[PDB]
RNA sequence: GGAUAGUGGCCUACCAUGGUUUCAACGGGUAACGGGGAAUAAGGGUUCGAUUCCGGAGAGGGAGCCUGAGAAACGGCUACCA
RNA sequence: GCGGUAAUUCCAGCUCCAAUAGCGUAUAUUAAAGUUGUUGCAGUUAAAAAGCUCGUAGUUGAACUUUGGGCCCGGUUGGCCGGUCGGAUUUCCAACGGGGCCUCCUUCUGGCUAACCUUGAGCUUGGCGAACCAGGACUUUUACUUUGAAAAAAUUAGAGUGUUCAAAGCAGGCGUAUUGCUCGAAUAUAUUAGCAUGGAAUAAUAGAAUAGGACGUUUGGUUCUAUUUUGUUGGUUUCUAGGACCAUCGUAAUGAUUAAUAGGGACGGUCGGGGGCAUCAGUAUUCAAUUGUCAGAGGUGAAAUUCUUGGAUUUAUUGAAGACUAACUACUGCGAAAGCAUUUGCCAAGGACGUUUUCAUUAAUCAAGAACGAAAGUUAGGGGAUCGAAGAUGAUCAGAUACCGUCGUAGUCUUAACCAUAAACUAUGCCGACUAGGGAUCGGGUGGUGUUUUUUUAAUGACCCACUCGGCACCUUACGAGAAAUCAAAGUCUUUGGGUUCUGGGGGGAGUAUGGUCGCAAGGCUGAAACUUAAAGGAAUUG
């Protein structure tokens, strides 16, 4: 069955960016979806996105643009320590001057740099660049 | 393609889509208001009634179950509700 | 899907978006609960009760006409069956298919299909035991299955 | 899902799975079974001492036609019999008979070296006087 | 209850039938004393650690015991085995 | 690989080259090895998807519940002013997320009573307990992460510093060197477990559902404990003080998340060569009886074995046996796969569909354990018409114990019980998601004054058009993949992570040996090593 809505959502985002489109439909739009895209839109990778509220689970329609290169999920969500942030960012980022590693901490969802600015750690959700 | 308005699609396409795969799913079916011949005894019935519905006054027939919509009686009158 | 087959047919209801309904209704739920219980007094299950109200009368769902559900309506009035309606139907199919094999030794198709049915019976009894709707140490067996249906 | 489990609590599956497939390797097979201790006429060592029994006229594999001038040696520490090659031009004359020789492998790590069939050892010392020094006539073989 | 410097099936009498186990018991092998550490490694790792320090065991194999705060001691004793 | 009479490859001379007080060899081990693969392997064809399905353990598993508090800076939506004639602005009430700084918490018995309504004339006599404490009854439990203490020394990285440099070592350095002075001998790392501590996103866990549910300034009562005082110490008491329990009057918007293009189930109309049992038919084949007629007929590349004037073949008439189920029959149907086609009845089952019905996460995949599993085969019967492993012959041939011709037993058929294999192939495990166009078809459905037949005329049924859900498939192209062949899956993989099961690690020895285990047996399942050695293709290209 479906195990990660984030994997299905982000795969739909990539496959639309691979084919050149400006929009994609996201089902079923969990909380960690918006938090993941809310981080993404603050960095300008996606921009406007819309929540269609069906009474079942929700839907998301996203307006895309050619800025994004790849946005995926690392499963399972490993526990990453404040010293292990470096290893993740070197393995799964194209360079160390751009790109963000999205990882959930006790203080909400944030990138690998906002974690360093706040000096907090937690579990890893994914990556966008 | 590659630029489409998924927010507000045309209703003609929404009429074509299956009742599950549309923007927000909903029942294509409806409820009837069928006038029984003779006594008024106005009653309401499902479109896919799936049972041989009949009124209490003259319990002969109003409709017959079928694999699709319910076929109404030969002589009767109905008003869409 | 179709755990015990290869079918993938998505054929189901589509509940209306409007959680309040139907906007053309007759007298309110004070009479609906009275009609639901009287259909329950003659032995009809909530599936049958719901279908009858849905088509003969106009009831999109008893869940929007009344804040409660039909089974909970029946449960509150003390008419809940000893086993849930769904489990009673797996059991009776097992009893019917078991008797068929007692006449047909060589029907290996019935052998395959009886195995699948009892596994669904087991996965529901296990689930119903955790919920505590069914007592624990409750087991399905062929010896008492026939007496359990009726 | 690429095969292997990805669950955060499946380290037990991954470690046990790795144990079962590690046996398909050859070095891990010999090391843990201790075959070199139980087989491979040495005791897992690189050199062994034995007595020359006779000389051999082993002929060359394809494509090659030559005689290799090896010797049958019976080892001291375990009594096993091996065949060992006498490498140099005309060094079969220094290993005549009954001498107590030291042997070494060929560098193939347990298999035959060249077109010499079934020979996986070579002579490195005869009478403890460093055979190589004899070919270059630097030392003299002991009289007895 | 005995015994020990003491807790404790450590031993004894009676009583109950328990305790461990696919989350790998129990059994078998180890060319296994264990660690601090060593070699090689982008990162993850692999292999080794008899051996200068820490802990344990042994004085040819077992067993037993005197003295003494402290030994089941072995450059202490007694017996059997070799 | 060189060497079989011109060896740049042996043995030497000459010359040259690498490291150089060191260089080589043997074995082991490390990197190379993305050839162990958690990061990060491979499984259509090269090695490898168990024949298929079920399902305890294990792993994984839809969505849903308020955001310490302040102080500034700057953005996006709004908001009068439109003061420009339907375009934009600032001193603005708000929300949302960004950047920098400082960054209540469950109560009571008591104190400092504190921050003090405290104010005495412009420094005075009197506020509410954690801001500091002693005790009180309650306390939903976790995983995770931050920070802190502990993780001996040597060793590791590393600060300083004269062994003359360096490996080292922890020394040393500075003066009038007459009396002496002084810096050092750091620091870091140290997984996991335990302790203390902050956060509380993510992933679990529990509560209020025939309410024995909570607050309770209240009202009867039951029970227990207990200090200072009554004049002393004990034995009895009252209220008071403190638990606990029990019932109604008294308060609450009293208390159940969606209903997953998840799953189970229900219902209605269908559908299909799905299964089991009974029943029926067809022509054919063989045989047989009766009849006419004649001498050949059979077979083959050619023949021959063979049957024939006692009538072979052929014709005609009738009958029996056992098996099969043609043509219809196709890039069509059903089934987990193996498989399944004459007819009708009975029995049970099933996918898809439709559904404004029901339950509510029951789910995905699975060690151990199992159901079924073609053909051949085994045991015991029945049957034994066809064909027919062995065999007898006739050929063929140099041989022929083969291919071909004529016969021919076990079997083919069935009942009962075993066997567990197949190139059991899509050589493609299963579940879920998204990514390009096109037509055809099967089942169900939807709509359409569409066509036809009935009662010109209705309903139906059968066709037509458009669409849809599910299915067996096919066509085009590659933005994508691949090693190519090719592939809408074998794509979404160095931009490497959806879940999960199984299998593989050069070719052989070898599916052998051995030990278990199942079987009546044949054999199945499980399953090595010693030893051997650079040598066959998945794929394409040219000949
Ligand atoms: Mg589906
Ligand atoms: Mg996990
Ligand atoms: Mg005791
Ligand atoms: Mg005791
Ligand atoms: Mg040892
Ligand atoms: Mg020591
Ligand atoms: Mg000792
Ligand atoms: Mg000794
Ligand atoms: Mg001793
Ligand atoms: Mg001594
Ligand atoms: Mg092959
Ligand atoms: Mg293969
Ligand atoms: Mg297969
Ligand atoms: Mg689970
Ligand atoms: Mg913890
Ligand atoms: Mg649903
Ligand atoms: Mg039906
Ligand atoms: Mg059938
Ligand atoms: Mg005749
Ligand atoms: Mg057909
Ligand atoms: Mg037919
Ligand atoms: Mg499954
Ligand atoms: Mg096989
Ligand atoms: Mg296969
Ligand atoms: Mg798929
Ligand atoms: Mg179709
Ligand atoms: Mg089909
Ligand atoms: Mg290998
Ligand atoms: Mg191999
Ligand atoms: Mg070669
Ligand atoms: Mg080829």
């Amino acid at each position: 069955t479906r195990s990660s809505v984030l994997a299905d959502a982000l795969n739909a985002i990539n496959n639309a960016e691979k084919t050149g489109k400006r929009q994609v439909l996201i089902r079923p739009s969990s909380k960690v979806i918006i938090k993941f895209l809310q981080v993404m839109q603050k960095h300008g990778y996606i921009g406007e996105f819309e929540y269609i509220d069906d009474h079942r689970s929700g839907k998301i329609v996203v307006q895309l643009n050619g800025r994004l290169n790849k946005c995926g999920v690392i499963s399972p969500r490993f526990n990453v320590k404040i010293g292990d942030i470096e290893k993740w960012t070197a393995n799964l980022l194209p360079a160390r001057q751009f790109g963000y590693v999205i990882l959930t901490t006790s203080a909400g969802i944030m990138d690998h740099e906002e974690a360093r600015r706040k000096h907090v750690s937690g579990k890893i959700l994914g990556f966008v660049y | 393609v590659l630029v489409q308005d998924l927010l507000h699609p045309t209703a003609a396409s929404e009429a074509r889509k299956h009742k599950l795969k549309t923007l927000v799913q909903g029942p294509r079916s409806y409820f009837l208001d069928v006038k029984c011949p003779g006594c008024l005894n106005i009653t309401t019935v499902f479109s896919h009634a799936q049972t041989a519905v009949t009124c209490e006054s003259c319990s002969t027939i109003l409709c017959t179950p079928t694999g699709g919509k319910a076929k109404l009686s030969e002589g009767t009158s109905f008003r869409r509700k | 899907g179709r755990m015990h087959s290869a079918g993938k047919g998505i054929s189901s209801s589509a509940i209306p978006y409007s959680r309040n309904a139907p906007a053309w209704f007759k007298l309110s739920s004070e009479s609906v609960i009275e009609q639901i219980v009287k259909y329950a007094r003659k032995g009809l299950t909530p599936s049958q009760i719901g279908v009858l109200l849905r088509d003969a009368h106009g009831v999109t769902q008893a869940r929007v006409i009344t804040g409660n559900k039909i089974m909970r309506i029946l449960k509150s009035n003390g008419l809940a069956p000893e086993i849930p309606e769904d489990l009673y139907y797996l059991i009776k199919k097992a009893v019917s298919v078991r008797k068929h094999l007692e006449r047909n030794r060589k029907d290996k198709d019935a052998k395959f299909r009886l195995i699948l049915i009892e596994s669904r019976i087991h996965r529901l009894a296990r689930y119903y035991r955790t919920v505590a709707v069914l007592p624990p140490n409750w087991k399905y067996e062929s010896a008492t299955a026939s007496a359990l249906v009726n | 899902g690429k095969g292997k489990p990805r669950g955060l609590n499946s380290a037990r599956k991954l470690r046990v799975h790795r144990r079962n497939n590690r046996w398909a390797e050859n070095n891990y097979k010999k090391r843990l079974l201790g075959t070199a201790f139980k087989s491979s006429p040495f005791g897992g060592s690189s050199h062994a001492k034995g007595i020359v029994l006779e000389k051999l006229g082993i002929e060359s594999k394809q494509p090659n036609s030559a005689i290799r001038k090896c010797v049958r040696v019976q080892l001291i520490k375990n009594g096993k019999k091996v065949t060992a090659f006498v490498p140099n031009d005309g060094c079969l004359n220094f290993v005549d008979e009954n001498d107590e020789v030291l042997l070494a492998g060929f560098g193939r790590k347990g298999k035959a070296k060249g077109d010499i069939p079934g020979v996986r050892f070579k002579v490195v010392k005869v009478s403890g006087v460093s055979l190589l020094a004899l070919w270059k006539e630097k030392k003299e073989k002991p009289r007895s």
